[PDB]
């Protein structure tokens, strides 16, 4: 509009929403977790975790991950990072098999113990999708879910404004976006590790 | 006094991002067969943690290198020629494959076969490559440790920890890692030639590549307890050992092995260094472990000395490695600015393949800090990484050398930020380090700039020398089957003659 | 082992796709009969993604998804047949060709940039622009750098040399991420904020 | 002492101070506030604009470099304009049906000092609006089949633009968007290639299950009408929601990814080893390409092989069912047209009669396209005449591009 | 009807330059050991001219290609099984080294060698490669009648000089001279395989190159005269014979021939043919010699037409093999245009390299000449070369379709000048010889512009089909010596297994 660096936004919508001028804004709360947690319990304690999907070092995204280069020098399959405060809180060991999930869906993969991870977040690396190395759900008694299974898509009216100036549409170049850091997850240790497959081939994690 | 070449690597750590691009190509060019798998030449390994094979540093329990006994003579730690020859029957020490790990593969073609009305969605599980059987689950890899994948006390078993108090690293803001890149280091003094009985490995006398010879080995696999490094895989197929070969087709021509023209961070450097021979056992059996990384030094040459460059010539060393050997980056970083070490001297097996060690983020303090000698950039003393950590791995405990090499890349920041930032010459902490404005330069030009040119400086094996190029070059990769390739006696039981080779001999002298 | 090799198309479907062919002589006519009977509509689409793959012929799948297509645009319309591909900077002419086939039919040509939230509609509203930025070796021209929430050594790899070789020349690098990421590890300094947090570290440096 | 030492550096060198950025901060809800912040950072030392310093923005490899003269080719403005562009975070949002799940809502998002008598309503409400005021594209767009409308307005003795004006203001033809479950506003053909739109990028990939596919899924909460919740004032609402929406789903790939595992088709496609095409990155300035080192293996073919086949197929199938067509599309305001001067101080909605519904100011651009679908094979494989009859551009910007058209008969062959 | 595709090849012999670089770089690649030195694969001849080896197309002398029996059926013309088994003591026909040339070399290292107080000037005199003693005099070579080297009534007894009045040719103003490269013919229905009675000659399915097993050829040496082109050379050295295996290894990926990628007068096109093999030997076995070049086209079928390219596919022909044979220039000058002819077709081999004939400078006459049905351009009655001896090249003595060939080219000619010169459009000349503007501007295309898409169309042969690339692709080249290759039984004596194979099965299914 005014031909500068915009640091003013002054259309209606803008500055309804808050935004004309920027200001902190906390994360927002899905409300994805508080309905379900406890409701399917498999006999290990729960707890709810912030869900981050940081792009992943063996894959671009989905592809290579079931490259076995990449899956061989990753884990061998769908995993899940996890600080060791929260694992040991959960009883949950590197390796273990353990569920993610919430109001959207679920997911199943084997944990990552590690001490560079801050307590009070997750991060299952961006994707490492839904073909390889993945047992059933003990929550949906479905093949288990991907990363994306907890998350859904929620818009910003501030990304819907068009016709105005630097804010008008085009291909890509505005619209509203698939946002997904602010989710919450619960998080728990598996029991049941059943394949679905009929080889008579299934594992119970102890305790 | 018998000069040899090889061309030693240099890997700046510093530099180092950990992304295995190197052990991916390393990988898909030599050890896809079947028998080597679970094989990697080339690997990465975050640090702190025990690597691959799990605990490869932990001496007394692999029993790889060679220890000094009290009578000053140089034995492998496996044993003497006969105590190796007493384990024969069954390696006492050799390393399980579930050191390494259990290869696997998937069952991807279930994805495509699964058959209509299934219950539930078809997915692809691991099988393993030595059984062909259902794995229920992987439970180990070649970089399962990476990025710090595990819990601490598991992690800082890491022998690298020995004598430091480890406990303030458990604690979430004191954080460190590193990465690790390996192969063979092609010694001057291989502890793996040395336990093999059959005398199938050797070092190449033109470019000091170690390899194992595939005709020869028997498969008697006590080297590869032998090398302290771990780095001979037996081939549990065919049933012979295999190794890095240092990429010697392509080292033959001039060219820079797959894995040092692959690396994406630019951290490998190849340059030649001329090494007195006769002085191998010498500098290896020095009383003192501390003192191995100064006396593999003194084995080096100086390849712009007169002295020296007439007793190359003189031992067979061609015109064009020793011009090599004078623009040698490994050189120039191991001799001339210190920041090269080698990896694990304390072994006493003069490893060829050396390390800069790597800066890292200031420590964790009261307050954001005061500026220092270096100004708003580290002084030495406040890198997170423990120094004693890396003297551990590269300086046999002397952090000593340690603190040089890092304070001296400080200093050539410090330097560089005054030229353009201040636009002012300062060289304070150069000069408190030893360097002088053309060292600081040259050691950017190398370690900054670094041209493909400058990285690589490999000369030619020359090929043609005390061989026979001519016919070589008209029939070599004809590969019909002579059955006379191999030996230097004509006779054969076939009846055959070499198709790359003259038969009709010449009547005119 | 996980390579496409033919055209492959639901069991279920190419029963019913040939039964109707030998009722309907045009193959429009035969994709009407089993999209417009509940029946056997469901049985196809509640077989997706539960095996039953079979190999076909490039002319067979090629009729049934013209049939399909015309089928659509006529009783329906254009915009009721769509085509999901992204990042044509990849692989140009390969995004190109379904676009092309696409947009001269009247099908629906679907965003990605938005869709993937690697937008920045605070780009558009301070310039006017959806994304243009400096060029990695432009980083070496910099004397002080801050790697906020971009893992370069992980997702930036090839060009993450720029960054630990600038280095050398003087300059000052930061880190900011909640875990002790790759990052980290090539900085000066680590800086550790709570995730999702950062617009309040950035107010107060702006401050 | 960092926000210090990055502002003197910036002072001393003139700028050169920068950020890198990436999806660690832009992925957040309010990703905004995350990059304005340190936006204003760069801006305060001026740093935008400076070799060495600025707003290093680094996600996907959205900078395709010869834009303008790739954009004619993919959309096939050669041979018609405009084309149908959609912003799928609405797209999929609606037809996936995720906001039959929403839990937040815009009224915890407006600023204490604004009026909340005057937004309310479903998030998805929102985005209606904004539709039909011209700020974003539709699909499908209307609810009526967009290649009956000329027809229609032929009969009723005026033109097919402002036949759909009157329509559209009277209610005869509605946006599509407001009855997205009446079983004729969802797309029914999806092509998916050079994505895994269902096993990486496809978030509430539970609901697109459900109602794309219309297979099990694994959502676990309840929909707003089974929590009785408020219904969008906008939207239609019915307490089971439309399954199973797309009638196909074909997908291109090399390998057997988790979208082909869901799809009715599966098409194998040459993988990067086996076909030609070029390549660009916001991180170089240079473009090379991708090479056939050999023909793809088995029956795979290149993805412009792929469709160009489609296309000769679709062509002779269409015969007796589609010829010379009229379509009716819809454009929303473009950025960088001259009609991005929409409404200057205020927000007006015409279907709240606040003003009148004015094509390109008020409400989207209607367009009429005529489409040869016989000849779709044919022009898909030629450079249209738009190129030498109107010309090329892009940015807001144009140019006459006659010498390039006669260089590329000679290069092409015609 | 059993379709089959092969990679043809077209030389067009107008715009040969007769430089011999296909011969050499031939020759680098495979033909430089000991046993194959005086083995040209490709060879260049100059015509008129008896060839190497001397006088091969003089089949009553050398017995080469097939004979139609008075019951219609063929035989080889060496004789039938019998016949032929009867003669393998002593191949009576076989051509002697003498009829190629004694290979020789020199002794250079004399210059080197040579002592002080030498009485003359040293030099390098020649030496045999057979014997290793001095030549007296090197008398003869491979391509010994380049450029007409040789008195005329000595290159005169040409055999295409068959049935014309030369005379007047050897009168300085009728001089004329061509150039014929040629490689192996690759042949629809070879005489070479006919007659080696160990089947080690064989035609491959999926693109039709002719190879001699050298693991199961047992050097019975028969073949050498069947094949009436003589393009198959005894290794004198391994005891086996070899022949142009039209660079498979490269075709194999799609790439061009190394004699044609390197034909520096660009006069050489690569192209797909599907032929019908089961009309091979109607074709072949027709009455009339003359009648062969027709009945060869009539077994190569139409790529375009729906009905071969469902067939194509039901035989198993690849898609971009059919796609290939679509754009084949091969096809477009052999059956399109009619420019492109066989050669020597009354041998009944059915021919796969064919060549389009040569213009020539207009033949002496009494004045300048008058402007003709071309104007300033040659008519093709002018000529200077002897229609009837490219008839005996090509077309078994018939000259209508070199006529036609002929005209053709200079049809193209003139329409082109009318274009380029006069500026307008003149199709005289084409409607004439029965071509459309459009085969014109295609002909042109092709011939005059030829870039290197247009004149290599080779499709990738497919390894991958109806075999296992994937062990292959990460073992094959480890040639360590497992014993296990060549050969579908498991079992082999030394206990070995395949180095490229996968040994341990997949218990999973
Ligand atoms: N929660 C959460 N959600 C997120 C994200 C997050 O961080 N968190 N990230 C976003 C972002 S940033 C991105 S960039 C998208 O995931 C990218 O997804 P996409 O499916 O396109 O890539 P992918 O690599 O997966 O898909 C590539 C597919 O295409 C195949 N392929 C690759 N090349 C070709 C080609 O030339 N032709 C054809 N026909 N196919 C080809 C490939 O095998 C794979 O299946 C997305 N959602
Ligand atoms: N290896 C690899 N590289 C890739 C890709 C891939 O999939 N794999 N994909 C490419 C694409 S399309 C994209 S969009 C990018 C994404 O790559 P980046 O822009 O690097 O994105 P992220 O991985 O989401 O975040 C980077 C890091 O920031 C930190 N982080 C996480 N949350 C926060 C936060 O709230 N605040 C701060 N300050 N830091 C945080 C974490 O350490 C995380 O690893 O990568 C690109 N390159
Ligand atoms: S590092 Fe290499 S040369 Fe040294 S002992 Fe080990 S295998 Fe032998
Ligand atoms: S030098 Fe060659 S063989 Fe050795 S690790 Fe590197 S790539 Fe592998
Ligand atoms: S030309 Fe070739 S294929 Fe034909 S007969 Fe001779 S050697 Fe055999
Ligand atoms: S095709 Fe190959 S082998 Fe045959 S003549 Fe030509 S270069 Fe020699
Ligand atoms: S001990 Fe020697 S015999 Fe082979 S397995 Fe090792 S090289
Ligand atoms: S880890 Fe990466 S930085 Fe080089 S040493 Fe290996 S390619
Ligand atoms: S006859 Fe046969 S056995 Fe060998 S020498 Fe000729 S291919
Ligand atoms: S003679 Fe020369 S013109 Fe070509 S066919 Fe051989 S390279
Ligand atoms: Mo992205």
């Amino acid at each position: 509009l005014s031909g500068r660096q915009q640091l003013y936004q002054d259309h209606q919508w803008m500055r309804d929403f808050g935004e004309s001028l920027l200001v902190y804004r906390p994360p927002i709360d899905t409300r994805s977790v508080k309905e379900v947690i406890g409701q399917k319990s498999n006999g290990n304690q729960e707890k709810a975790l912030n869900f981050l999907t940081p792009h992943q070092k063996w894959g671009i995204h989905s592809t290579y991950s079931d490259n076995l280069l990449m899956l061989t020098l990753g884990r061998g399959g769908p995993v899940v990072w996890l600080s060791e405060a929260d694992a040991k809180d959960l009883g949950i060991a590197d390796n273990d098999w353990i569920e993610v999930f919430n109001s959207n869906g679920a997911l199943t993969a084997r944990a990552v113990v590690s001490q560079r991870v801050p307590a009070g977040m997750t991060m299952m690396y961006h994707a490492q999708e839904r073909i390889v190395n993945l047992p059933g759900s003990e929550i949906t008694q479905q093949r288990g879910g991907i990363h994306n299974s907890v998350t859904r898509i929620t818009p910003k009216p501030t990304h819907m404004i068009g016709g105005y100036a630097h804010l008008a549409y085009g291909f890509n170049y505005y619209g509203t976006v698939g946002s997904n850091r602010d989710e919450f997850v619960v998080v728990r240790k598996m029991k049941n590790i059943d394949w679905l497959d009929g080889e008579g081939n299934d594992q119970v994690q102890e305790s | 006094m018998k000069i040899r070449s090889q061309v030693g690597m240099v890997l700046n750590l510093d530099k180092a991002i950990g992304c295995h691009t190197c052990s991916v190509t390393c990988k898909n060019v030599w050890t896809s067969r079947e028998g080597v798998e679970y094989a990697w030449f080339n690997n990465v390994e975050t640090k702190p943690g025990q690597g691959f094979p799990t605990d490869w540093e932990n001496q007394e329990k692999y029993k790889g290198g060679w220890i000094r006994k009290i009578n000053g003579k140089l034995q492998p730690r496996m044993g003497n020629r006969a105590m190796l020859l007493g384990k024969i029957f069954a390696n006492p020490h050799l390393p399980g494959i579930d050191d390494y790990y259990e290869p696997f593969d998937f069952d991807y073609q279930n994805l495509h076969t699964a058959p209509e009305g299934s219950k539930s969605q078809p997915i692809a599980r691991p099988r393993s490559l030595i059984t062909g059987e259902r794995m229920a689950k992987i439970e180990k890899g070649p970089n399962w440790e990476d990025d710090l994948g595990g819990e601490f006390d598991k992690l800082a078993k890491d022998k690298n920890f020995d004598n430091i108090q480890k406990a303030m690293y458990s604690q979430f803001e004191n954080t460190f890692m590193m990465y690790l890149p390996r192969l063979c280091e092609h010694c001057l003094n291989p502890a793996c030639v040395a336990t093999c009985p059959s005398g199938a490995i050797y070092k190449r006398e033109e470019d000091g590549i170690v390899l194992i010879d595939q005709d020869k080995c028997r498969g008697w696999r006590m080297c590869i307890t032998g090398c302290p490094y771990k780095k001979i895989y037996f081939n549990w197929k065919s049933g012979k050992s295999e190794k890095c070969i240092f990429c010697y087709p392509r080292i033959e021509a001039g060219q820079p092995t797959v894995c040092s023209e692959t690396c994406v961070g630019r951290i490998r450097y190849l340059g030649v260094l001329l090494y007195d021979a006769d002085a191998i056992e010498r500098a290896a059996s020095t009383e003192n472990e501390k003192d191995l990384y100064q006396r593999q030094l003194d084995v080096f040459l100086d390849p712009n000395d007169p002295k020296v460059i007439e007793q190359a010539i003189k031992d067979g060393i061609p015109l064009s490695v020793i011009e090599a050997a004078q623009q040698s980056p490994v050189y120039k970083m191991a001799m001339e600015w210190k920041l090269a070490l080698p990896l694990h001297p304390e072994y006493r097996t003069l490893p060829m393949v050396w390390y800069v060690p790597p800066l890292s983020p200031i420590q964790s303090a009261a307050d954001a800090g005061e500026l220092g000698s270096n100004g708003i950039l580290p002084d030495v003393e406040s890198l997170r990484i423990p120094v004693q950590y890396l003297a551990n791995l590269l300086t046999a405990g002397d952090t000593k050398p340690v603190l040089r090499a890092l304070k001296r890349m400080l200093a050539m920041r410090h330097y560089k930020r005054a030229e353009t930032v201040d636009g002012k010459v300062d060289t304070r902490a150069l000069e408190e380090v030893g360097l002088t404005e053309a060292q600081a330069q040259e050691m950017y030009r190398y370690l900054a700039i670094a041209n493909y040119e400058d990285r690589f400086v490999v000369p030619s094996s020359h090929r043609e020398l005390a061989r026979e190029a001519f016919p070589e070059k008209n029939g070599c990769g004809f590969t019909f089957g002579d059955g006379c390739h191999g030996s230097d006696t004509k006779f054969n039981l076939f009846n055959s003659r070499r198709i790359d080779a003259i038969d009709v001999t010449s009547k005119t002298e | 082992a996980n390579r496409l090799k033919y055209p492959m198309m639901r069991k279920r479907l190419m029963k019913m796709w040939r039964e109707a062919k030998a009722l309907h002589s045009d193959p429009v006519e035969a994709w009407a009969s089993i999209i417009e009977d509940a029946d056997k509509a469901k049985s196809f689409k509640q077989a997706r993604g539960r095996g039953g793959f079979v190999r076909s012929s490039w002319q067979e799948v090629n009729e049934l998804i013209a049939a399909s297509n015309v089928y659509t645009i006529k009783n329906y319309g254009p915009d009721r047949v769509a085509g999901f591909s992204p990042i044509p900077a990849m692989s140009m002419v390969s995004y190109a060709s379904g676009a092309r086939y696409l947009s001269l039919i009247g099908g629906t040509c679907l965003s990605f940039y938005d869709w993937y939230c690697d937008l920045p509609p605070a780009s558009p509203q301070t310039w006017g622009e959806q994304t243009d930025v400096p060029e990695s070796a432009d980083w070496y021209n910099s004397s002080y750098i801050i790697a906020w929430g971009s893992n370069v050594p992980q997702t930036r790899t090839p060009d993450a040399h720029f960054f630990t070789e600038v280095r050398y020349k003087g300059t000052k690098t930061v880190a900011v991420t909640p875990d002790y990421a790759e990052i980290a590890k090539l900085c000066d300094l680590w800086l550790a904020p709570k995730q999702g947090t950062d617009a309040a570290m950035a107010l107060a440096m702006g401050h | 002492r960092i926000a210090r030492e990055f502002a003197d550096n910036a002072d001393k060198t003139h700028g050169r101070s920068m950020i890198i950025v990436g999806a660690g901060l832009n992925h957040w809800y309010h990703l905004d506030m995350n990059y304005r912040g340190l936006i204003n950072m760069l801006i305060f030392c001026g740093c935008v604009g400076q070799s060495g310093g600025g707003w290093a923005h680094y996600v996907g490899q959205e900078k395709l470099r010869p834009q303008t003269g790739w954009q004619p080719l993919a959309f096939a403005l050669d041979w018609q304009r405009p084309a149908r562009h959609m912003n799928s975070t609405s797209y999929f949002y609606n037809h996936s049906s995720q906001w039959r799940y929403e839990t937040v809502t815009a009224e915890e998002l407006l600023s204490p000092m604004a009026d909340k008598s005057r937004y309310t309503g479903h998030l998805i409400d929102f985005n209606v609006r904004a539709e039909r005021m011209g700020w974003l594209p539709s699909a499908p767009q209307l609810g009526t089949n967009p290649l009956t409308i000329a027809g229609e307005a032929e009969k009723a003795g005026m033109n097919p633009v402002d036949y759909t004006v009157k329509s559209l203001k009277e209610g005869s033809i509605r946006f599509a968007a407001e009855q997205p479950e009446n079983g004729k506003n969802h797309p029914r053909n999806l092509f998916i290639w050079r994505s895994n739109l269902l096993g990486s990028s496809g978030k509430g990939h539970e609901f697109m299950l459900k109602y794309l596919l219309g297979t099990e899924h694994g959502i676990q909460g309840k929909d707003l009408g089974q929590q009785g919740g408020v219904k969008p004032e906008e939207v239609d609402w019915q307490d089971n929601g439309l399954e199973g929406k797309l009638d196909l789903v074909v997908t291109l790939d090399f390998r057997l990814s988790s979208t082909c595992l869901y799809s009715d088709i599966i098409l194998p496609t040459a993988t990067w080893y086996e076909k030609d095409d070029m390549n660009t990155s916001d991180m170089h300035p240079f473009i090379h390409p991708l090479s056939a080192a050999v023909d793809p293996a088995w029956e795979a073919k290149s993805d412009w092989e792929i469709y160009k086949a489609i296309a000769k197929k679709f062509s002779e199938v269409c015969v007796g069912h589609l010829g010379k067509e009229t379509d009716i599309v819809t454009l929303p305001i473009q950025h960088d047209s001259a009609a991005e001067l929409a409404q200057p101080l205020d927000v007006k909605d015409w279907k709240k009669g606040e003003c009148d519904l004015i094509p390109g100011k008020t409400a989207p651009h209607i367009m009429v396209v005529e489409r040869d679908y016989p000849a779709t094979y044919e022009r898909f494989t030629s450079i249209g005449p738009l190129m030498e009859k109107i010309g090329n551009g892009g940015k807001g910007i144009a140019w006459n591009t006659q010498s390039e058209m006669d260089l590329l008969r000679k290069l092409n062959y015609t």
